[PDB]
């Protein structure tokens, strides 16, 4: 995809992460588990649902539309009416399908971007206190218990706190 | 050593969407925008039942073809349904002038009051009013349209007549009348006395003089003569005047019209049920919040937008890779 | 908790089902707007 | 946003940078100040103004359009004319609004991309002669006077020149 | 240690735009694309003032209803303005045939020459030309249309007449005429002598024979008779021929038409000022480079494209976060 | 461009790489050469050709369309017919041109993204066994013969294999 | 030390495209979507040659104007071509009623059978059928339309006539006929005997009575009289009836119509060649898979979509920077 | 080898020329679909 | 200095105001095109 993360350097999704679109899997002495990232998930649901509303707002209803009749000497008028009806129907069918195709592409790219930005955000907090091991995963050079893990997840990780112990290990 | 991984949701969804670059992408969440389901019924709209013309058409209804008598008391409707069998229309053969325009007018009528514009016994004092025809038979007797009156000679004479109606209904009044064209001169003489007869009809925005055309047409419903049928809308406060010395098929009942928007005439094979909808199509009613539908271009009410599409599905979640 | 407001019923219904799919609680209030109280 | 920079890892904008959309703030012994990046600002104004021109070019004028009249027995024709007028108006209202919404999204993403690319460009010049300190900022491991700063700003920074002194400091 | 930071502009702008994902984003720079301002005036277009019909309508103007005399010398205009009070039209009651088509024709006329197609004193040598009517009163005297001539019997006779005009103007010539329908036979006899009278009008692409219809209509402006009004466009180099033995309301003045594009007829409540515009609407003139406007769908000139939108604002700068 | 690679930190293209849109140039003791990256080239041709098909599918044909005639007293109807014909032509001309402009922008950005993602993919395989030298190029800290090069090109580079020799050199 | 670089293709392409942000971007690969090339020829469509009317128009063709004789045997065509010289139409002056509607009907006809609906020698036993006119001269002799028959008095009398044709063709039958309007009463008497003559024509969905209008019109092709021309479509199984005691220009040949979709009438200056196409325009045929074309809005067959654009080029490759 | 299928002739022709420009072999099969066998 | 050319007056005016908002000097030349000389 455009941002390289989904079906990209993070090769697959997680059926075990059931509470949002993006998030974290951790493994330490205390255990392992999944947790969605709540802020990016909530902002993305807000964006996607606004996008649906916007699409719907612009075309969602037609009022009464019934046929007209023409006598045997009104064939030009009958053809003119049919040209109008067919032509508007051509245009709205084109508009509807293309709006959905184009927005679908943008939606998938938006999710890819959100995963990429969450990855880079963690990367920039950990710096060289962890190593990039592939597939969206970091391996700490220090012990990172659940309080440490939560600080990564909520964007308050304290690099100086662990940097001496990391330095010794790498 | 301890680890943390960044990742994305997957689930058991098999829904797919298309993009410009890629077809049939399986995604975790999505929504269908194209309604393809209807209930297969004719329903009430906003509470009000449609007018089912059945074996009658608009012409049979508004002239009062005796086969259409069940329609006579209906006063309001939410839309008008004809069927492929809506055939009982004019019964005495002739042409219905500006019929398409009349249908177009009726498409914005939501109710009317059928009223006696010219009472049969008092309006035509020196003419017979009892003419009937086998072309408009009912219950095995010659009969006639319920909303018109065949005037003929009385005691050998058909004196010049002038009658007028002033529209005090505060609504447009739809007036229908007919012009009879005998097949030969002795019928003309027998029915109307005056060989060179005329009819005139006048309002503030309508005026026409009619002269009968005597001739033998091929027989239709056993009739060699013809009857042409005419209508006009009498504006509030205006007066309509009828003048004739023969051949006038006079108005007897007329219609004070109430206008509404959103009505229409549809043709449908579906059956009426006790249901209510915001959106009716000739195939069935639609109950949906979806923005588009591919069910039918003919719609009554407030309906999704018709498109030719077979699928419109918007992804909301992401590529599903379990 | 989170509040959303929608001018279309469709988008309101769509948003409610996504939140609920992730285990959030959703109360819907219809008032031309359709409003979600998400917790 | 899609590129993670604006309202992202650079949390806010600068009212003090008044001469373009993107640029630099520096602090050294000689002082501190703001300077727009002229090349990316100029290319972006060129792009955005071309985009406005393109949008305008495709629909910006209508010639004389006046009502038509129909007599009392031309209601089908009058309704046909009204169907045409209403239907074209529906389509152009939809087109105009959606073109603006879609281009607005793309414009904001374009600015985000330009900030992100300017950041990465500086990052790749400095290498390990500076450290990433958060919020779009680098802290040099060497003294970087205004000549050094200008070389970062105009893309000619000389990493070997300062690399020994940087090495000693980090 | 020394630092450098990469960043983006912020300012004091409070303008907002919408995107698909997000509403009411505050941005540093943006531009309004939707014009909602007009000057509330009727203006000249490209220098040329519109024709203000005032209390007259198109019919009163082109027939020369005496109430419309101030319009008689106007030769060119940039568009035509009727008002909700444009009521003085035909003054002797009757119908104006194909009036909507005539209005449509006039919508592409930018000027004309009003000229004497049949000079009053020489064209009808054996008929009176002085007929007037109280229905077309002016200054308290019976009068008549300024562009037509009521021909009547002279010395007890109305001989058959034939007059023709050859179009040497190099332009289409708009010819108007009328057909009078007395209310009874003695008026027919008094005015025209010949009881069974006819009129015919002929060009290379127009031909019609008219036969009067004698009858008493309700009185309108105190008239029981009627006058129907007709027009045709005489092509360059063609000849129009009038033949009659009664009932012809003859052309006297006709109009050599010059065509232009972009004219039209509008209805407006606004007042004429000494201003000039490229774009006029019925509410006021627009002076704008913006591509869209939500002021009015009726436009004269070169105007922004009308849309129903309430806001169209394009961002040019970026999210504003001071 | 949006992803910063094409006409960006990789300043120019390669006439010598003739077998795909993206790929590699290498230089080692054994020689030098160009090779397209086959997977990203093939996926991109699949995407771009699907995009052309999608565009074409939505509007590519009109059936018989011939003029109508109106007599001298049918000018309203003639103008109504002309309003319909001109209005549909306005809409389709707008749709066609704007669809192409918008898809062209997206296509160029798509190529830029693919180059950027191929670069980052190599970067993340090599880690500190190579140094980033500018202009999309890496310089190995170890000898990288054609078997090593091919493993970079097909995404199976073995960092531990060369990491000791790289460590000694940098 | 060894190196690897990541990069992108460049080549010698000079093609450019536009985007929203940037104009005239040179790119490595691209495709033209706008067809601007046609072969400058009129061609067959799906194998079938068009009907070239040449110096004749539709009216001359279907009436059988003797100048149009080369058209008489043509039975099928893929579209109809008129030229700016298609002038030979009616030859005896008059009006062709509902001509635009007839052209519209013919636009969906793909073939017909021209057949003798009323055989000349047996259909009109007590009338002369040999009337000709110098207005319809052929080879230097007075002649007449090949599909109609001028009936006149025989032995001093023109008895009332009634003839009818029952449509057993299983197709709509196009019937044409005419009504003659002499310039004066002695011609009326000489040709038809009966001074006050009538004609009537009747089907199940058509009926009209015609009364001649005797008068001297200006001479056209040396004729002071006039002939109006009429048509109707006789439905399968219906009967058409002609009644007259004068002035009928009778049908002699009629047309059993076969309908097809996709035909039409075009005007063209191009020449017929021995070629075949799926798409014809008035300028030439198009042989293209491209989705759009800017050649012409008038199209026969299956053609690219017409747009006003001057260029539509889609990039498929990337920015070219050799 | 690679298979593609196209509902339009135009896109089929377009795809074939790109593959061939990079030196791939393309066999086209027309069958409403136009199919490419790319090697 | 920088030159721009615009086929629409609107875009010309729009571009001039952005440049001027950042302190650039803008000379406008109207010649169907509207041209900016930006310094
Ligand atoms: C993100 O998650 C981290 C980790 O849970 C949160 O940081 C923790 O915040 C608590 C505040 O209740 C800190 O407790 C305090 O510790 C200090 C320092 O020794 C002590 O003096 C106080 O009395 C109090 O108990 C805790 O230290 C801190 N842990 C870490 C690793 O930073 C943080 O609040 C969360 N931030 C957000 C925005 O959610
Ligand atoms: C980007 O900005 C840098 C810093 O201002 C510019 O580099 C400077 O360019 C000047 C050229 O006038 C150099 O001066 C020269 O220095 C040499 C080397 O000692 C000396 O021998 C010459 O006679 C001359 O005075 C200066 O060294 C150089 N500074 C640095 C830090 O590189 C550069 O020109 C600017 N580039 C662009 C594209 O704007
Ligand atoms: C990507 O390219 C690399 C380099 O060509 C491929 O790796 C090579 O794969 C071959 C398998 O035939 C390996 O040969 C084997 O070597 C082992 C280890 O000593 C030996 O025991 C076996 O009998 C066999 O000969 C070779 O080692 C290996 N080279 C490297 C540098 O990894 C790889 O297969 C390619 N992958 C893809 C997905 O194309
Ligand atoms: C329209 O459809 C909705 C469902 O989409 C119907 O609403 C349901 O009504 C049933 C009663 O039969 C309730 O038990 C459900 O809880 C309702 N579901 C929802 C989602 O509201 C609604 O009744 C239908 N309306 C009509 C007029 O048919
Ligand atoms: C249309 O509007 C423009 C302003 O948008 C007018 O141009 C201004 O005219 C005044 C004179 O009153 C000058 O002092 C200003 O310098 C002009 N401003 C600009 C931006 O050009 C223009 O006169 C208006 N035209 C009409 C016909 O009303
Ligand atoms: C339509 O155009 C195509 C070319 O685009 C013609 O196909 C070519 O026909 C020639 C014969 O003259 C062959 O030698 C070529 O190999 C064909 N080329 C391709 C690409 O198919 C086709 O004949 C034309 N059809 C008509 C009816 O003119
Ligand atoms: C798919 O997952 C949903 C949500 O977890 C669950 O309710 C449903 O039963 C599952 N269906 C199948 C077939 O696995
Ligand atoms: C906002 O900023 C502009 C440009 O710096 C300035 O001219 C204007 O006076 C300011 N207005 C307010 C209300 O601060
Ligand atoms: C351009 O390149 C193509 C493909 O390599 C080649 O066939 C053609 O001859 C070249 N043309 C020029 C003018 O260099």
């Amino acid at each position: 995809g455009l941002f390289g993360a989904i079906a990209g350097f993070i090769e697959g999704g997680w059926t075990g992460m059931i509470d949002g679109w993006y998030g974290y899997h951790h493994q330490n002495e205390q255990g392992s588990g999944y947790a969605a990232d709540q802020k990016s998930t909530q902002n993305a649901i807000n964006g996607i649902t606004n996008k649906v509303n916007t699409v719907i707002e612009k075309m969602n209803i037609q009022f009464t539309a019934v046929g007209k009749e023409f006598n045997k000497l009104e064939k030009r008028m009958e053809n003119l009416n049919k040209k109008v009806d067919d032509g508007f129907l051509d245009i709205w069918t084109y508009n509807a399908e293309l709006l959905v195709l184009l927005e679908n592409e943008r939606t998938l790219d938006f999710h890819d971007s959100n995963v990429k930005n969450l990855y880079e955000k963690v990367k920039s907090q950990l710096k060289n206190n962890a190593k990039e091991i592939g597939n969206g995963c970091f391996e700490f050079y220090h012990k990172c218990d659940n309080e440490c893990m939560e600080s990564v997840r909520n964007g308050t990780y304290d690099y100086p706190k662990y940097s001496e112990e990391s330095k010794l290990n790498r | 050593a301890d680890t943390i991984c960044i990742g994305y949701h997957a689930n058991n969804s098999t829904d797919t969407v298309d993009t410009v670059l890629e077809k049939n992408v399986t995604v975790t969440h999505s929504v269908n925008l194209l309604e393809d389901s209807h209930n297969g019924k004719l329903c009430r709209l906003k509470g009000i039942a449609p007018l089912q013309l059945g074996k009658c058409n608009i012409a049979g209804w508004l002239l009062g073809n005796p086969e259409c008598d069940p329609l006579l008391p209906v006063r309001s409707w939410s839309y008008i349904v004809e069927t492929p069998n809506s055939e009982n229309g004019i019964c005495y053969p002739g042409d219905f002038i500006d019929y398409e325009e009349l249908r177009e007018q009726l498409s914005s009528v939501s109710s009317f009051e059928r009223f006696e514009i010219f009472p049969k016994e008092s309006s035509w004092p020196n003419h017979n009013t009892n003419g009937v025809t086998a072309a408009c038979s009912h219950e095995g007797k010659s009969s006639f349209y319920r909303n018109l009156l065949w005037l003929t000679e009385k005691e050998g004479s058909y004196p010049k007549l002038k009658n007028s109606y002033v529209n005090k209904k505060g609504k447009e009044v739809l007036v229908l009348w007919g012009i009879h064209h005998p097949p030969n001169s002795k019928e003309q003489q027998n029915l109307y006395q005056n060989e060179n007869a005329y009819v005139s009809v006048v309002t503030s925005n309508y005026n026409r003089r009619f002269t009968p055309e005597i001739a033998e047409r091929p027989k239709v419903r056993d009739q060699a003569g013809r009857m042409n049928y005419y209508w006009t809308l009498l504006k509030p406060g205006d007066t309509i005047i009828f003048e004739a010395n023969g051949n006038l098929i006079a108005p007897m009942y007329a219609f004070a019209l109430s206008r509404g928007f959103g009505s229409g005439i549809i043709t449908s094979n579906a059956s009426m049920h006790e249901c209510n909808t915001k959106c009716q199509t000739p195939l069935g009613a639609i109950n949906s919040s979806l923005p588009y539908q591919n069910i039918h271009p003919v719609t009554i009410g407030e309906c999704p937008k018709y498109v030719r599409s077979a699928k419109l599905r918007m992804v909301t979640g992401l590529r599903n890779i379990p | 908790c989170i509040e959303q407001s929608f001018t279309t019923l469709f988008a309101c219904q769509t948003a409610a089902e996504i939140w609920r799919a992730f285990g959030y609680t959703v109360k819907i209030m219809v008032d031309g707007n359709c409003r979600l109280h998400v917790c």
